[PDB]
């Protein structure tokens, strides 16, 4: 059961990976996980604030 | 992919993007275009090296110890702790809670030690590393039954080839590893206080399997840690201080920053 | 790291107008400054940090 | 001032003539003494290259 | 119409009303909630005292002086002897709860000062002596505020928390406390600060007496200062309300 | 919601933000605009420096005293040596441009004063001596404010502008300056005045150095006055931004 | 594939292929057939070795340095520069702008050094190579914290097997590497002038991980560079001069060419 | 995802290549890129010139 994935390349090409162990802890790291969400740390406050309105009214 | 700036044109308006309140604690989020006229620019830049996994997926040497083929100190024992190396400790400290698989590489180098004995002949040394879980009997001497390792994971290495490598599953009683614990070992609160209370990862023992030659040989074993499949939560500020012990966070007091000659001056 | 080739810029503050206060109000006040990365900000070539060093392994 | 909480504070006062300079610091966050220890600066000390805009907030 | 500044919070039989407030902060965007069955390690049914435990509790006020390094409270210790909530934890081996924090300071328009109200998970204070861990009495103050010291603790060979303000006791820069959830009280703009905290911990439930989850800290970045004949005493009051408090492990009272 | 008083104007790389302002005034209800082909006398293509010329420029501030007759600026002369805009006019024989005027004064609630900010097309000042026209140095101040005199210029036989405040130098009543577009700054009600001017002139394009189109004048109808111990220095700052500036007649630099 | 000649037959015509103008600067492009009668010949010749990638896809030794297991000089440091080797420098100089991935092979050879000590025993030496980005702390001594390499790429090699090999992504602040820069480091124009101004590729450090024997051992490390995925623009003439420094293009003046006895003579 | 390509052979035969890395900078060189165009360096001038016409007229 071979898996085909994209490679890390520049902008302005696939690598085959096969698991040979069943421990699942013997796999490679998940380097390609480019997801971010600053909503927790920034804009923590309950009532939402618009970009251009008086902050306190 | 990084967000790309939007082109803007001059306007006079009731709306006030630049004006905001620090007191709310909601960080202000304003683009360059709101403050000044800008031009449409596309960005191909990628936030692909800031990922927590990329930042913490590199081998670092947590600790090294020395043992002798002859003399009183036949074998070396090290308790398994992340804290004793500053670089590994500082990056782990960046998150309060971390969950991660561990990759271990051991590098062993043997140096001949000068001696009165002559015409020495040296067969290739073989080195045994054995890891004991809490409550496993400790070896008391190098020739002990403990060295059989029937119930204990163990690796045998012959000098002159690739360093031995193993993968470790996430081992914790807890759901996540705790970088900082604000707690006492007992209910009374009289006793040791610190992260050392949650410290029970076991101990590692290294010995010469065999002695090639009469002359004394000293072997250094270096242990390397590489986080894998990393998961983090509750981020913490940068430590900003030199470390003092691996059992506590006690610190000599430190100035906030290096000092420039004057508020106006651009020179550090 | 500071580079002769690329100089980031100079940031300075000036009084557009004199500060004005009523009698019984203090003439002198204070201003705090906060610094952050914008949405367009990015980094590369990760390296060991200069500040953290150990003479010996800690115990 | 670094030894006290006065490091963060920037002094301002009523003055006879308008146009006096409140303060001046280097633009780069990583090398400059003023931004080296801040959250963004500390993360930058870890990386060799940096890109994009900086937001400065004054209260 | 309505005002963003005006607010009214009602918990149990206690209601809080401030004419002026900065927008309320939820620290990680998560409301406090009761524990899931899927995530629950303990088999035994939990006991939920409901409104009894979940009410505002007012602590002893402190005096803001022109030279006060700082004031800090260990929150679990703060409510350890207060009402049914103090009684329930003493009775039970395991407790998990959300916490509501409300810090109120009142001053005349002429007064000028800025206080930083930050709640920090797992803050560990470090002893002034390197070879000794900090004492429990120094670490936690029951019924009384513990105060930061502007100067570093002097050389010593005894248990003693390191209280220098810039390190904040954690040996970390005071300015970077922004990453922890926080709310700024500026005398010209804000009357009081409200922070709501989701329960945070690696384990789903933990014994409250042995372990403290979060620590409320107040530090003035800008000193209080006023012209002569103005009120010279300023009072800061901390009110804390438990949220969705639940208890397990019914046991004989007291800790040892 | 929004506030009528709050405003934010962004021109080029300069942004102006005042918490309190009187409604902005367009003097004849006409926005400044580039010249029409139908109306254009000159055959050669014009050069439009765009954002370079069109940015706010800040002039030297003045001190408002309890007895200041008045301050007045010739606007074309004011920006004659400032940035690319000063350079373009020196390079080019003909220039036509719109002008944005922003006058900012800050005072304590206790302070009381009223300033009249009026822009007047083709103001011609009259010399104190009848047989002599006024001198250029007296007529226009470059990099510096020119000040009205409460008393009439004394008897003389030399070039000298007539500066008496009631005549305003035009030999016309000060009160009737209302017909010219204007905005009142009252310390209790207004922080600053914004006036936007359409280009005004008989000819479509005119050489800037020989001829000045409009003159900004500030006069206090009500004197500044305050109780003792209040800030005794008040600063008035004039910021001017060119609008839709265009140039023609590329020529060697300098005027003669 | 190379273009193949077309057969031609004699003709008298107004048209003048051979006649052309040098002044226009358009190189004349005339086949042999236009000048003389020719025969139809098919060419199977291929222009497949003149490609820029084939020309620059071969390992060359940029530089080598020596470090000692004992004595004052424990480790060797080399700043990473293409210019210090003439053959690598000359071919790179052929294009003003070049973009290319870098392949690195390190070959390490240890030679025993004669000494007064006797009956020496030598365990296999292990060698560590560590690369530091600009502003990374430099090691001051061989036993420094810098040698942990938690944030720094590093390779460990055991003597007696294949040389260590790594691939490098195109590293530049600029879109392309600049072989020549006509510029000053500062706006004033008083200061160093040259390509050295755009030179910030970091530094490389090599040390003995362990010492096998008491006698002195000297180790030479050789660094080899192989361009990959090459892309070139703005081609430059052949250098035509011996090099003098790696920081400037300063040259002793050189005659145009070797000289024959006479214009008529066919002998060099 | 194996890729099959032609080999370098004489005139007058396929090699399989599989990528085992995702860095994309770990791939082999592109030796077989036989494309050339002298139009830039030779015949730079704007107005086109025919092979057999007077160069200047
Ligand atoms: C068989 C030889 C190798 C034995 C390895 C034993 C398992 C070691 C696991 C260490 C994990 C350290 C996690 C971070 C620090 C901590 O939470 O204690
Ligand atoms: C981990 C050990 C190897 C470290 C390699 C570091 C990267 C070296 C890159 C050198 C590129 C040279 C490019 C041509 C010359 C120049 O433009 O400066």
């Amino acid at each position: 059961g071979a898996q085909v994935s994209t490679q890390k390349t520049g902008a302005h090409i696939h690598y085959t990976n096969i698991n040979y162990y069943k421990d699942a802890a013997s796999n490679s790291a998940t380097r390609q996980d480019f997801a971010q969400d600053p909503g927790k740390f920034t804009e923590p406050v309950k009532d939402i604030m618009i970009k251009s309105l008086p902050a306190l009214n | 992919r990084v967000a790309d700036t939007v082109g803007t044109g001059p306007t006079n308006s009731e709306a006030i993007p630049a004006l905001t309140a620090a007191e709310t604690g909601h960080t202000s989020q304003v683009v360059p275009g709101d403050t000044m006229q800008t031009r449409h620019v596309k960005n191909y830049h990628s936030r692909s090296e800031s990922t927590v996994e990329n930042f913490l997926c590199r081998s670092a040497c947590v600790y090294f110890t020395e043992y002798k083929n002859s003399g009183s100190k036949r074998y070396a024992e090290w308790v398994v702790t992340t804290r004793q190396a500053a670089q590994l400790r500082r990056k782990l400290e960046f998150f309060t809670y971390i969950r991660f698989d561990l990759e271990l590489t051991f590098v062993i180098t043997s140096t001949q030690q000068p001696s009165t004995t002559q015409n020495q002949d040296a067969q290739i040394l073989t080195h045994q590393i054995m890891y004991v879980p809490p409550g496993g009997p400790v070896p008391d001497k190098v020739d002990s039954y403990v060295w059989q390792t029937s119930t204990n994971p163990s690796v045998f290495w012959t000098e002159g080839n690739a360093p031995p490598r193993m993968s470790i599953p996430f081992l914790s009683i807890g759901n996540a590893y705790s970088n900082f614990y604000d707690g006492w070992s007992d209910f009374s609160r009289d006793g040791v206080y610190g992260i050392n209370t949650l410290n029970s990862m076991g101990t590692l023992y290294a010995r010469h399997v065999n002695t090639g030659g009469t002359g004394p040989i000293k072997s250094t074993i270096r242990i390397y840690f590489k986080p894998k499949h990393v998961k983090a939560w509750i981020p913490r500020p940068p430590r900003l201080c030199q470390y003092e012990k691996a059992k506590n966070v006690n610190f000599q007091p430190s100035g906030v920053t290096t000092t420039r000659q004057s508020i106006t001056a651009m020179t550090n | 790291a500071s580079d002769e080739c690329t100089a980031g810029g100079f940031i300075t503050c000036w009084y557009q107008t004199n500060i004005v206060v009523p009698a019984d109000a203090q003439s002198s006040c204070y201003i705090m400054c906060f610094v952050s990365a914008c949405n367009d900000f990015s980094v590369r070539l990760l390296k060991d940090t200069p500040f953290i060093s150990q003479e010996n392994f800690f115990q | 001032k670094v030894n006290s909480m006065e490091a963060y504070q920037i002094p301002v006062r009523s003055n006879e003539g308008s146009g006096t300079q409140v303060f001046g610091f280097p633009l780069q966050p990583g090398y400059s003494s003023v931004f080296s220890r801040t959250l963004l600066g500390e993360i930058l000390n870890y990386y060799t290259h940096w890109s994009g805009s900086i937001k400065l907030t004054f209260m | 119409g309505y005002s963003d500044r005006v607010r009214s919070i009602t918990l149990g039989n206690s209601t809080i009303t401030t004419q002026e407030c900065a927008n309320v902060v939820v620290g990680y965007g998560v409301w406090p909630d009761y524990l899931k069955d899927n995530e629950a390690t303990a088999e035994d049914q939990p006991t939920q005292p409901d409104v009894a435990t979940c009410r505002f509790y007012t602590l002893d006020s402190v005096q803001w002086q022109k030279t006060s390094p700082g004031w800090w409270w260990k929150l679990p210790d703060a409510l350890s002897n207060l009402g049914l909530f103090g009684q329930n934890m003493q009775y039970h081996y395991l407790g998990r709860t959300g916490y509501t924090i409300h810090v109120q300071c009142n001053a005349s328009k002429f007064h000028q000062g800025c206080l930083l109200v930050v709640c920090v998970p797992e803050a560990e204070m470090g002893c002034a002596t390197l070879d000794n861990t900090p004492s429990s009495a120094e670490l936690l103050g029951g019924d009384a505020a513990k105060e930061f010291a502007g100067e570093p603790i002097a050389s010593g060979s005894n248990k003693l928390v390191q209280r220098v303000v810039y390190n904040a006791g954690m040996g970390i820069g005071v300015g970077n406390l922004t990453i922890f959830p926080h709310q700024w009280i500026n005398l010209r703009t804000n009357n009081s600060a409200t922070i709501v905290m989701p329960y945070t911990n690696s384990v789903p439930m933990d014994n409250m007496f042995r372990h403290n989850n979060v620590t409320l800290m107040v530090i003035p970045f800008v000193p209080l200062d006023y012209c002569p004949g103005s009120t010279t005493y300023v009072p800061i009051t901390v009110t804390i309300a438990p949220m969705n408090a639940e208890y397990n492990g019914l046991r004989l009272a007291g800790h040892q």
